[PDB]
């Protein structure tokens, strides 16, 4: 789980990571609740964050994430779901509607947050070839987003 | 190799029946080969003279070649056991191309026995190399199937020191 | 590489058992064809097939015949030549063979003695004790040789499948065998004719008469037998080669298979 | 497989056909029991015609008398006793298979999958499979078109069509089981199964009613989703066909339908390969989809559709057969999504020709000539771009589009060395030329 | 571990049996014996995979029970 967690927040490459995630989880089958909670939502996080949710669906239907299913693998399911909708609002949604869930600061909020940005910068990059000069609240509709933070994003990225 | 023998099939006897037979199926193949070629049927190669030292196996191989009028090659069998790797391999490859290249030869390969073994493989020794040979001389019995030359003589005393591979129909088949 | 895919209409040339040869093709070709598709559903294609009658029907006349809808080169390897010393390390050689068969990739190796002599002398059991048997797990094991990519199959063509060691007929093991003996009444008339095929004489199609006089007589015997026609009739010098030549042959080739059996 | 040992053909010859008598309607078992011993007998004597006879004249007796459960377990004793002689079951399997298809009852369901789970013990390449075949090809006309049984020879093709197929038997059993895939409507699986088998083809060179039937089935499965063309692919495959087999409603309507796929393809190289080649040819100036194609496939025209619709859109209403036109766009659900397809086409088709020939253009002109909205021609020019197929910039608070690459002035200035060279090279040519005319018209 | 769990290897394939054999097998045979996980008839990887890449290129040596 360590090595999985050291390997995540390298960034360099998530895969390595969801083995050694699920190895621990392996570890930790029906031994550790709180543990085996911990890698398996690692396992997940890292497994989303490999932008392939479609795999997502098999690893939670699998016995073991059923035998240990709960309210946080069922918020982690539906970021799963936001990220092959490949909505942001949709991501932010299932945030706010774990949040305490969620909101922890090793490795849960900083690559929540990580993706986040990534989906914001995928679908600005997505809908800004087209115009050679576009007004940033029509940018905002399309988005569905208010002004000051598609404002900030943009920013962000182009200094 | 032998330019030409001189040596007589009247010098040589008392085996009569077996020389008649491998004089038709080897010399008259030579002289009369448009007759098989007429007939339709290919003759036969490989012949094995099988039979206790001194009966004229050398002298009559040499009179049928001279009959023939045709390239004599003799092999030296006994010595074709050589320590360097695939040697005797190169060799019969070489006096099979030698023989072809040099009219309807006769190959006199002497002591097939030593140079085929029963397969009586023993804790002293299997012939592990000289099976080698033993293949490659096999696969080149069938080079000359077309057109119907050179022929291959083989001389021993013991027939049965022989596996049951080199006997056949297109190779080795005339046991006298 | 000896033997290629170049090959007489042996398909032709075979006569006898043209069923058996059929149900051969059938068993061989369509993994030898398109492998990909083993791979694409996950199944693991055949290796080989088995062939008795040591003395009959050609066995590696079939080898070759039966390449022509395969277009395959075949390879006569010896298990006495493949094995060379009895040590394990024989699988040098055919790690040799099969890189010779991976670089014509269209190879099927026709092994010529396994069961060295199945009728009589030694058989697996004696003398040599399971060198031949762990020289052919070597082979059994080399069906990871890439199956998929590889169109390389192998032939047993042993002269009595009595023993074989039956180990070596599992599932993933040789598996298939098929049937072949000395050829029947139908077979050997039908070899009998193609072997008078390039026979132009006078004579008769009185192959029934041949055939009572010749019954149980291998195909190499047969082709023996029309050689032996041509011998009587160039001995004495005639053009003409008559039914009474064949006589004279198949009576020779009795007498002589019955002297030395 | 191994040796005969004592052989009892006269046995079996003395003893056999008096047993029937004995049990003419098969009210006693102790001479099916005696009939096992004998075989038995045979068995361990390693005889495989007594035994393959033994079996036959078991299961005719067990015909003959109706007992189809005793016949159940019956079968399942033999098979499953030591597993016997693989040449004797092999047969008896092959005159059940044979007895099962002549009488209809209920149970013969279950006499089906009694021998099913008899052979599906394994040895199915080896000794017989063309009888399972048979029996899940019975199994799926008793139940008539299901499901279930065509998940069942969807599993159960695979083996034999690697291991044994036939050029004809094995074919048809692929197309007589892809049909009840597309019945069921599974498309990932039938895809998959469609693509796995049609590797298989060199056949079809002497097909009767088999690449057509085939190509018929996989027109539905292709279509249903997003395929466009490998429509018009296989709908000219099916064309080649009638060439020759000349029989004019299935010609002409297939002309029909390939040259409407071929135009309502997405664009690319590929696409235009395919209208050139259909283009010219001899036997499609009849129809109006001649006029139709050679409209509608070069010169950059302005695609209207709503002039389309009635110009060229009478292929709807009623043509030569109109049959093909009824069942792309005549079609309600199906056809209005079609209908929307060819919208966007002409769309994505105009908005290409006029990336060749406009720099800027308004957008109220481009939004009529799109025959959409400013909001809806700036969504799918959007859906250009991202697809990289124009190279467009818009100024959304001004409404103005560019096409043309800002020219780097490296370039720009070589450009216009190029016309300079191209320029004296003209001047030398013209030079000689003009110089050399002058000579010959001056011999004078 | 390289290959992630042998590319998704399934639970009953531990190599407690197939490492544990006293025959030397040198890294790089461990490495061939891992990529012999090639037999892509399925997703995953069986003990049986394992068994076969050991059995092919090995010696037998055996007999510690002597010694020990
Ligand atoms: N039929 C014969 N007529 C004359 N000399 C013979 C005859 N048979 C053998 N010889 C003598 O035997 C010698 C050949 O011996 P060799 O070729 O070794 O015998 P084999 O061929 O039986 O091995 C010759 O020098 C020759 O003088
Ligand atoms: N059915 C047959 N038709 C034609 N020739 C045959 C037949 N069977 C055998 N032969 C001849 O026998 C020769 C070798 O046969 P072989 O493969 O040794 O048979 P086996 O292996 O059964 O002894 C070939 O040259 C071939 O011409």
């Amino acid at each position: 789980m360590q090595s999985g967690i050291i390997h995540a927040a390298e960034e360099k490459d998530w895969k390595t990571a969801y083995s050694y995630f699920y190895e621990a989880f392996e570890g930790y089958d029906s031994i550790d609740s709180p543990k085996a909670i911990t890698s398996l939502k690692y396992m997940l996080l890292c497994k989303i964050m490999l932008n392939t949710p479609e795999d997502v669906q098999a690893l939670v239907s699998g016995k073991l994430a059923l035998r240990y299913a709960g309210r946080q693998t069922e918020a982690l399911k539906c970021v799963a779901q936001a990220s092959k909708n490949r909505s942001l609002a949709d991501f932010e949604k299932a945030l706010t509607d774990y949040r305490a869930e969620l909101r922890d600061d090793p490795i849960i909020s900083t690559h929540l947050a990580k993706l986040y940005d990534n989906l914001l910068e995928q679908n600005l990059i997505r809908v800004i070839e087209p115009f050679s000069r576009v007004q940033i609240e029509h940018i905002s509709s399309l988005i569905k987003l208010s002004k000051a933070d598609v404002e900030r994003k943009l920013s962000q990225m182009i200094l | 190799v032998d330019e030409r023998p001189t040596e007589q099939y009247s010098d040589i006897g008392g085996l009569d029946k077996q020389i008649q037979e491998l004089v038709e199926a080897i010399v008259l193949p030579m002289n009369h080969k448009e007759k098989f070629e007429n007939l339709g049927i290919q003759p036969p190669k490989g012949v094995l003279m099988y039979g206790p030292p001194g009966t004229g196996k050398t002298l009559l191989a040499r009179a049928c070649a001279a009959q023939t009028k045709a390239t004599f090659l003799k092999l030296a069998g006994p010595q074709l056991v050589q320590m360097f790797i695939g040697d005797g391999a190169k060799l019969v490859r070489d006096a099979f191309a030698l023989a072809k290249e040099k009219a309807p030869s006769i190959i006199f390969i002497d002591e097939l026995d030593a140079i085929g073994t029963k397969r009586f493989d023993s804790e002293k020794a299997g012939d592990r190399e000289v099976q080698r040979t033993m293949l490659e001389l096999l696969n080149q019995l069938d080079g000359f199937q077309p057109n119907t030359q050179v022929k291959v003589i083989a001389a021993t005393n013991r027939v049965d020191i022989l596996d049951p591979a080199l006997l056949r129909s297109g190779r080795l088949d005339r046991k006298i | 590489m000896s033997h290629e895919d170049p090959g007489n209409v042996s398909y032709s040339e075979i006569g006898g058992l043209s069923e058996q040869i059929r149900e051969l093709r059938e068993v061989i070709e369509l993994p030898l064809t398109n492998p990909e598709l083993f791979q694409r559903v996950g199944i693991i294609p055949p290796k080989g097939c088995l062939l008795y009658g040591p003395p009959g029907t050609g066995k590696t006349l079939l080898a070759r015949a039966v390449a022509s809808q395969l277009d395959c080169n075949f390879l006569k390897v010896v298990s006495s030549s493949i094995v060379d010393k009895y040590i394990g390390e024989s699988a040098r050689l055919i790690r040799e063979m099969f890189n010779y068969a991976r670089d014509h990739q269209p190879c099927i190796i026709f092994m010529d003695e396994i069961d060295a002599i199945g009728g009589r002398r030694f058989s697996e059991a004696t003398s040599a004790d399971r060198e031949i048997q762990r020289t052919l797990m070597e082979l059994l094991n080399q069906m990871d040789g890439f199956d998929t990519l590889h169109r390389v199959k192998m032939i047993m063509a042993t002269n009595r499948p009595d023993t074989l060691d039956p180990a070596l007929l599992r599932p993933g093991r040789l598996d298939r065998k098929i049937h072949i003996d000395l050829p029947n009444e139908q077979a050997r008339l039908d070899i009998l004719k193609i072997h008078a095929g390039p026979i132009t004489k006078h004579g008769e199609i009185d192959y029934e008469a041949i055939v009572k006089l010749s019954d149980g007589f291998n195909g190499a015997d047969l082709r023996n037998v029309c050689t032996e026609a041509g011998m009587f009739a160039i001995r004495a010098d005639h053009d003409f080669v008559v039914q009474e030549d064949f006589m004279k042959a198949v009576r020779k080739v009795a007498d002589s298979k019955k002297l030395e059996s | 497989i191994v040796k005969m040992e004592v052989d009892y053909s006269a046995t079996v010859d003395q003893r056999l056909p008096e047993c029937a008598k004995l049990a003419k309607e098969g009210r006693l078992q102790e001479v099916i029991e005696t009939l096992l011993s004998l075989e038995k007998q045979t068995r361990t004597a390693s005889d495989m015609v007594s035994t393959s006879r033994i079996l036959v004249a078991v299961v005719k007796m067990c015909y003959e008398a109706k007992e189809w459960d005793l016949l159940n377990e019956n079968i399942m004793l033999l098979s499953k006793r030591r597993s016997q002689l693989k040449q004797a079951v092999a047969k008896m399997v092959q005159q059940c298979c044979t007895y099962v298809e002549e009488i209809t009852d209920l149970p013969i369901k279950l006499r089906l999958i009694d021998t099913l789970r008899m052979v599906t013990e394994g040895k199915i390449y080896v000794e017989i499979e063309r009888a399972r075949l048979t029996k899940t090809l019975a199994t799926i006309k008793e139940q008539n078109g299901d499901v279930k049984e065509a998940a069942s020879i969807l599993q159960e093709l695979q083996v034999e069509t690697y291991g044994s197929m036939e050029k004809k038997e094995r074919v048809e059993f692929i197309l007589e089981q892809m049909r009840l895939c597309l019945a069921v409507k599974d498309y990932i699986r039938t895809q998959i199964i469609s693509k796995k088998i049609n590797t298989k083809f060199f056949q079809e060179e002497n097909t009767e009613k088999l690449k057509l039937k085939y190509y018929n089935l996989m027109i539905q499965l292709d279509q249903h989703e997003g395929s466009y063309l490998s429509i018009c692919k296989h709908y000219r495959a099916i064309y080649d066909t009638p060439c020759i087999q000349a029989e004019s409603e299935k010609w002409q309507q297939a002309l029909k339908s390939v040259v409407l796929y071929v135009i309502l393809a997405p664009f690319d190289n590929e696409q235009s390969d395919l209208v050139h080649r259909i283009s010219g040819d001899k036997k499609l100036e009849e129809i109006p989809k001649y006029k139709d194609l050679l409209k509608l496939f070069t010169t950059m025209e302005l695609m209207r559709w709503s002039t389309l619709v009635e110009d060229y859109g009478m292929e709807l209403r009623k043509g030569s057969l109109e049959s093909p036109a009824t069942d792309v766009f005549g079609s309600t659900e199906e056809g209005e999504k079609r209908w929307k397809d060819l919208k966007n086409r002409v769309v994505e088709h105009n908005i290409r020709i006029m990336a060749k020939y406009y720099t800027r253009i308004t957008m109220k002109r481009m939004a009529q000539l799109l025959d959409l909205s400013v909001d809806e021609s700036e969504a799918f020019l959007s859906n250009l771009v991202v697809n990289k197929t124009i190279f467009a910039k818009v100024d959304r608070l001004a409404g103005i589009i560019n096409f043309q690459r800002p020219k780097d002035p490296n370039n720009l200035l070589n450009d216009w060395s190029q016309k300079l060279n191209s320029l004296m090279s003209l001047v030398n040519k013209t030079t000689h030329l003009i110089a050399k005319e002058e000579m010959i018209h001056n011999l004078q | 571990s390289k290959m992630n769990l042998s590319e998704e290897v399934d639970l009953e394939d531990y190599v407690a049996r197939p490492d544990k054999i006293s025959g030397a097998d040198i890294n790089s045979i461990c490495q061939e014996s891992g990529m012999l996980a090639v037999r892509e008839n399925r997703y995953i990887v069986l003990a049986k995979d394992f068994e076969k890449a050991y059995k092919t290129v090995i010696k037998k040596d055996e007999q510690e029970h002597e010694f020990y």
